[PDB]
């Protein structure tokens, strides 16, 4: 079914993408942190989206069946 | 000036209408139809031109002129219909203000074909398309004209132009109808004068009262003929059907009305320029045709102006007239004639 | 009419108040000059720079409605003029290329002046300049982009027509392009001895 | 051995063909079958009804009629009809096939005449009761009502069309002075007027009067509408033995409308079964005659002569083949087919595989090339994607929109076959431009350090920062070197970034423009050279290589110059190239800053060499002619020529701009679409900010795709679109070519 594979995809990225946010987070990178504009402590903020990012894998694996079937 | 703000709307409607220009028969391919054996040979040499396969779907054995000219006319009046669609505003007035010409006929002969017995199924196949109102089959109602205003007319567009209708006889004939018909297009084409003088830009303006000026100028001289073959009418009657608006208005309009012999009216015609020589010579029927489209191919070197549409119509309404005459001539065996279809293109 | 009214009005509002400030003496208050003076010569500039920009835009986009238009409508019967035509869209296009590359020259005398030189005589200088060559672009481009427009609009339906009608139609269309690119150098004239806000 | 042609178009032949009478009929259908043969018309002078097999078409025609006529009834009556294959008979693959015999095709004509008499008999009588059914089943619902419709002949009832009637009422108002007494009730579902062939809802109404006259006068007004007027009896009794009545006559017909509409459908589904094979047959038997109507007959000796191109390197297979046939049929033919010299365009063939098919219709789409000229395909293969990378550079979204022409490209063979609505379809015919024109924006998008918006440290940086410094304090960076690849990571989030970039990009935009454009140009000497058009040479292409060169390439020249001086090292000014450019027209010999010794000497040169090219390009081509009213003409053409050329030069370079500005706008919108969407998210914590770096990752992710990778890509993709077609194919394009179309079979879709 159609709906599926939207779902599936921008769930696909929503894994990725997050997950690297995260570990740039957690490695106080410049680009994320060097600002005093940037929030103040990574790990924490990293913590965060990694939770966001096991969030889009059950959707992940979730539409990975109603496409399969 | 014209150009700048006309396209904000009349931009798609003048390009495509000029595509319809672009596919007016010239005359060499008038030359070549003129060459056909049979009809069947006719329908083969028009798919070649613009008309191309309108006739796909008829027989062999159903091709008569009535028929092609029936199916030439249907193309047309498909193609205006849809331009009107397309328009709005100011132009879609315009394009209306065409119609009503068209339903002042089927009116009179609406009535005409009902005052003598016959039912309304042959009436409408009769009328004209392009004229349709929900209620014109409801004219063959009654004879009266007080009872056919009250009930029906007054709810057409044309409710205003009965204003000197009433004062005639209460019984209807041929001669009565033909009298509210004239006194009808009077008031129509001041009316539509008057439109055009308010509510269209230039130079649509000054080419569209050249336009609907001659219109006038030929009722004019038609109603003049023919009156010379009633034994007598009043003078200040015949000044009723005479519109103002055309060339001929006041001065020769006035020794039209006062005519009552050929020679009158020759002599009234002679101190116009324009029209001086219509009828000392030849077809005057013709000389009509032939200056209207003159003054059609004026129109169309114009741009940014929406007389364009009228110009089409007149144009390409002569076309299916060119058609039929010569469709006519091959079914009919008899060719003498067949050379005097009317083409400036 | 209500409009014509307005402006009838304020016409007289204006010739009575110039009147009032004569008689009574008082009518060197008004002062022009004074009030080119003391108006700051950041406003001229930039007003010159957007508008520069603004106007040029509604010329090529006025011009390409009226081409544009007339080239589907036109193409309905004929579609083969679609893609030739679009030359006529170019030369609307451009004259939008020649604001911008104005704005872009411009923009770079917009420097900050120091406040005890704010009024002198080279920074007012500056900022009539921009004023005037930023609406003398822009004008003339409007102008220009309207003209080709137009033009473009008759040479699409000839070309509807008889294909050999385009070629020689063309050249009026070229000759209407040469007004925005003077346009341009009188610009680049006026701001020539410009300096920068110091 | 078969050549390629992309480079240029393919070589033509012209040959003759000597078709005896008697197979006529079978050469025709092998020529067709092959695919190869593209015929000129020799009758041009002809009247159309009077080419030779006018009445053999009209046959074929009048049957075509038929086929039509028959499909719409199987519309009608909603029966699909049955597909072909496709494949049968051939795919452009040149094999031979029988054609039908003369028997065959006369029994489709006789049988199609049959069936049309049949069919329009029994449809009609079909249409006759379903009137009657309609009729009936109207005047049975009036029947149906309550009395209380009734109760206020005492009265005048009927059926009329629901749009009419309000104006029935307005009229009947009038001619009864206010004294009416009306009533409408609703048909709950539309009924069926088959000689329109539509369907309407309509209204029961009734009227009440008791004049004689009156009762007249109402009749006919309603009946000048669409109305359909029944009698009803007054009493309760009485309705209710004329709806038994009624019941018993339409509970009957429908058994005559059951037996005649079986009889009907299975008529149809006759026909159904094979209408589309018959189809294909006789459109193909009409096609040949519309071919042989173009060749010359000489009634003398019985022969037919067509004049067709051709490949010149497949003359063999066409040899061939037809020599199949002489030997199939056993006819001595005397050499039917003969190879040709005349003084005649041939048309424009360019040989493709699937990767250069989607280009070469981008560039087929603006016009024909002329014969033997540069194709403007090859050169499109990468400039038309790359052109897009440098505007639509971005690693990101080079990245997605490579996955997505990706999946068409693994997926093709399924696709193919599947049948696709054109917005789709173009996709799929693009699917090679598109997988090319991610793949290079991944490229450019690695050399403007740019991922969704976000800089790579890939390299270690060539700017240095201060020692200390504290919060909130202004700083400045020292070089110590020049980063290796792309632009250096040091400039993000800094203050005057974009006054660095710009002068990058706007510089690299003219640059590309130009070389671009000088490139092209050179195939217009590519073209002079092949056609041994000296005149050429002198006339045209030198004098405007020296005018532009001399113009824009100098520029070219000082804008690289400036960079590989250290001005800073050296103390002098960095000159104004913009000034600098402008000043050599309105002032030339003066100078403000220098950027080379003898600056002031070779611009006036410079200047002098441009002025100069102008009256040479204007004038030598026609002097030339006249010296071997066309001069005239001549003439009118060159000086046009010039004006264009000069004044495109100066916009066709401005116009490259567009480069730098569709990118500067690129970047801007998706950095202000990350601060607004994703940015925000990190702001918050615990569960609300898993919830809202949820939702608004997904936020973010829908607009990129939709309005980055989708609009701005598309709108970034024409605008390099028209860089080819006007900056650069302008400048060695000439067109107006015969495109290559030669006769061939294919399945019609009826």
């Amino acid at each position: 079914t159609g709906k599926a594979w939207c779902c599936t995809v921008l769930s696909a990225f929503g894994v990725v993408i997050l997950s690297v946010i995260a570990h740039l987070f957690n490695t106080n990178h410049e680009s994320f942190v060097g600002s005093i504009n940037d929030p103040e402590d990574g790990p924490a903020v990293a913590h965060t989206v990694y939770l966001a990012a096991l969030v889009y894998l059950v959707f992940f694996v979730f539409c990975g069946f109603q496409v399969y079937l | 000036m014209e150009g700048v703000y006309f396209n904000i709307d009349n931009g798609f409607i003048e390009g495509v209408v000029r595509g319809y220009r672009n596919g007016l028969l010239s005359n060499n391919q008038y030359i070549n139809l003129t060459q056909c054996d049979t009809l069947e040979d006719l329908k083969l040499q028009l798919s070649s031109t613009d008309y191309g396969n309108f006739l796909s779907s008829v027989s062999s054995e159903s091709l008569t002129t009535s028929l092609i000219q029936e199916y030439a006319s249907s193309k047309l009046y498909h193609e205006f219909n849809y331009i009107r669609d397309q328009s709005s505003g100011s132009t879609r007035k315009f394009m209306d203000y065409i119609t009503y010409g068209y339903m002042i006929d089927n009116v009179a002969l609406m009535i005409t074909g009902t005052i003598h017995d016959r039912d309304k199924g042959e009436i409408l196949q009769r009328c004209h398309p392009l004229g349709w109102f929900d209620t014109l089959p409801t004219l063959s109602v009654a004879t009266d004209l007080e009872s056919l205003y009250e009930t029906v007319l007054v709810d057409t567009p044309l409710a205003p132009y009965f204003k000197n209708c009433f004062d005639t006889a209460e019984e209807l004939d041929d001669m009565n109808i033909e009298i509210i018909r004239n006194k009808l297009y009077k008031a129509y084409l001041e009316d539509f004068y008057n439109f055009v003088t308010e509510e269209i830009p230039e130079p649509a303006k000054e080419c569209m009262q050249t336009l609907l000026g001659f219109e006038a100028d030929r009722r004019s001289i038609n109603i003049a003929l023919n009156s010379l073959q009633s034994s007598d009418i009043d003078p200040d009657l015949k000044s009723d059907l005479l519109p103002n608006i055309g060339k001929l208005y006041p001065l020769a309009t006035f020794h039209l009305a006062q005519a009552q012999d050929f020679e009158g009216v020759r002599a009234a015609l002679a101190n116009v320029y324009e029209y001086r020589g219509f009828l000392e010579t030849g077809n005057l029927e013709d000389h009509f045709y032939q200056l209207e489209m003159e003054l059609c191919r004026d129109a169309f070197t114009q741009q940014f102006a929406i007389s364009t549409v009228w110009a089409w119509m007149k144009s390409k309404e002569q076309e299916v007239r060119n058609i039929t005459w010569i469709a006519e001539c091959i079914a009919q065996n008899q060719r003498e004639r067949i050379n005097n279809y009317i083409s400036v293109y | 009419s209500f409009s014509h009214f307005l402006y009838y009005l304020v016409l007289i509002v204006v010739i009575v108040y110039g009147l009032y400030k004569l008689f009574t003496g008082h009518g060197s208050d008004i002062n022009f000059g004074k009030f080119l003076l003391r108006t700051s010569p950041y406003m001229w500039a930039n007003l010159g720079i957007a508008l520069c920009v603004g106007l040029s835009v509604v010329g090529a986009a006025w011009g390409i409605f009226i081409t544009g238009s007339s080239m589907i409508g036109a193409g309905v019967r004929a579609p083969r003029i679609t893609t030739k035509n679009l030359i006529s869209i170019i030369f609307c296009e451009v004259v939008a290329i020649y604001g911008l590359i104005i704005a872009i020259v411009f923009s770079s005398k917009l420097t900050v002046a120091t406040a005890e030189n704010m009024y002198s005589k080279s920074n007012l200088y500056t900022g009539y300049s921009l004023f005037w060559a930023g609406i003398t672009v822009g004008a003339s481009n409007l102008i220009c982009g309207i003209a080709v427009g137009i033009t473009g609009a008759t040479a699409a339906i000839s070309d509807a027509a008889d294909s050999a009608l385009f070629v020689k139609i063309l050249v009026i269309e070229i000759f209407g392009s040469i007004l925005g690119l003077l346009g341009l150098i009188v610009g680049l004239l006026m701001a020539g001895k410009a300096s920068e806000f110091q | 051995e078969k050549e390629e042609a992309i480079f240029r178009s393919a070589e033509m032949a012209l040959v003759q063909f000597y078709i005896p009478q008697e197979i006529s009929r079978d050469s025709a259908y092998t020529l067709g079958q092959l695919g190869l043969v593209q015929f000129r018309d020799l009758n041009s002078k002809v009247r159309a009804f009077q080419r030779t097999f006018v009445n053999e078409i009209r046959r074929l025609d009048n049957v075509e009629r038929q086929y039509r006529y028959f499909y719409s009834l199987l519309k009608k009556h909603d029966i699909k009809l049955y597909e072909g294959d496709t494949d049968k008979y051939l795919d452009g693959s040149g094999e031979l096939y029988v054609p039908p015999s003369g028997s065959v095709i006369d029994d489709y004509v006789r049988n199609a005449s049959y069936l049309e008499e049949r069919l329009i008999q029994m449809e009609d009588a079909t249409d006759q009761i379903e009137v009657q059914k309609n009729d009936l089943e109207q005047y049975r619902f009036i029947l149906q009502s309550g009395d209380e419709f009734f109760l206020k002949v005492n009265y005048v009832t009927g059926v009329i069309a629901r749009d009419k009637v309000a104006t029935l009422e307005q009229i009947l108002w009038r001619v009864l002075r206010g004294n009416l007494f009306f009533k409408t009730v609703e048909i709950e579902q539309p009924v069926y007027d088959v000689k329109t062939r539509e369907y309407k809802h309509k209204n029961a109404f009734i009227v009440f009067s008791h004049g004689d006259l009156i009762i007249k006068r109402i009749r006919k007004i309603a009946e000048s509408l669409d109305a359909n007027l029944y009698d009803v009896d007054s009493s309760n009794e009485g309705r209710s033995q004329q709806l038994a009545k009624v019941n018993k006559n339409l509970s009957d017909l429908y058994t005559v409308l059951k037996t005649t509409s079986t009889t009907l459908e299975s008529e149809l589904y006759a026909i159904a079964k094979e209408l589309d094979s018959w189809f294909q047959d006789v459109t193909r038997e009409k096609a040949i005659f519309e071919i042989l109507n173009k060749s010359n007959y000489d009634t003398n000796r019985k022969i037919l002569i067509a004049e067709g191109w051709i490949p010149r390197d497949e003359l063999a297979t066409l040899q061939a083949r037809l020599g199949e046939m002489i030997a199939r049929l056993g006819i001595d033919v005397p050499s039917i087919i003969q190879v040709l010299d005349t003084n005649h365009t041939p048309p424009t063939f360019h040989r493709t595989n699937k990767f250069t098919a989607g280009f070469q219709s981008i560039c087929d789409c603006y016009g024909i090339a002329q014969y033997r000229e540069i194709n403007a395909g090859l050169p499109t293969i990468v400039t038309f994607p790359f052109m897009f990378a440098i505007m639509f550079g971005d690693m990101g979204h080079g990245f997605l929109m490579t996955l997505a022409a990706l999946s068409l490209v693994l997926n093709e063979k399924k696709i193919n076959k599947m049948k696709r609505g054109e917005i789709f379809d173009m996709a799929f015919t693009g699917r090679y431009i598109i997988l090319l024109m991610g793949v290079f924006s991944m490229y450019t998008g690695f050399l403007y350090n740019d991922i969704f918006s976000k800089t790579m440290t890939i390299f270690k940086s060539g700017w240095k920062w201060p020692d200390h410094w504290k919060k909130g304090e202004s700083i400045t960076a020292t070089s110590v070197g020049t980063y290796p690849i792309g632009l250096d990571w040091a400039w993000h989030g800094t203050e005057n970034a974009l006054l660095f970039s710009n002068s990058y990009k706007m510089k690299l935009s003219i640059l590309m423009g130009f070389i671009h454009m000088t490139y092209s140009y050179f195939f217009s000497l590519a073209n002079h050279l092949y056609f041994n058009s000296m005149i050429d040479i002198i006339g045209n292409f030198i004098p405007g290589l020296l005018f532009m060169q001399g113009i824009f390439g100098y520029l070219s020249v000082c804008i690289v110059y400036k960079w590989a001086v250290d001005w800073v090292k050296d103390g002098k000014p960095a000159p104004g190239l913009l000034n600098m450019l402008i000043n050599m027209f309105l002032s030339p010999g003066t100078i403000d800053d220098e950027l080379y010794p003898h600056q002031a000497k070779v611009q006036v040169f410079l200047l002098l060499m441009a002025l100069v090219c102008i009256p040479w390009l204007l004038l030598v081509k026609p002097l030339h002619f006249k010296f071997t009213e066309d001069f005239g003409d001549i003439m009118i053409h060159q000086v046009i020529h010039t004006i264009e050329f000069c004044l495109n030069c100066v916009s066709h370079t401005a116009s490259y701009l567009r480069l730098w500005a569709l990118s500067l706008a690129h970047a801007q919108l998706s950095s202000v679409l990350w601060t607004m969407t994703i940015q925000i998210a990190f702001g918050f914590r615990g569960f609300v900010g898993v919830f809202m770096t949820v939702a608004l990752f997904a936020m973010w992710f829908a607009l990129t795709c939709a309005v980055l990778v989708l609009m701005e890509g598309t709108s970034a993709m024409l605008h390099s679109l028209r860089l080819h077609w006007v900056e650069s194919m302008s400048k060695f394009f000439v067109g107006e070519g015969l495109p290559y179309e030669p006769f061939a079979f294919e399945y019609k879709d009826m």
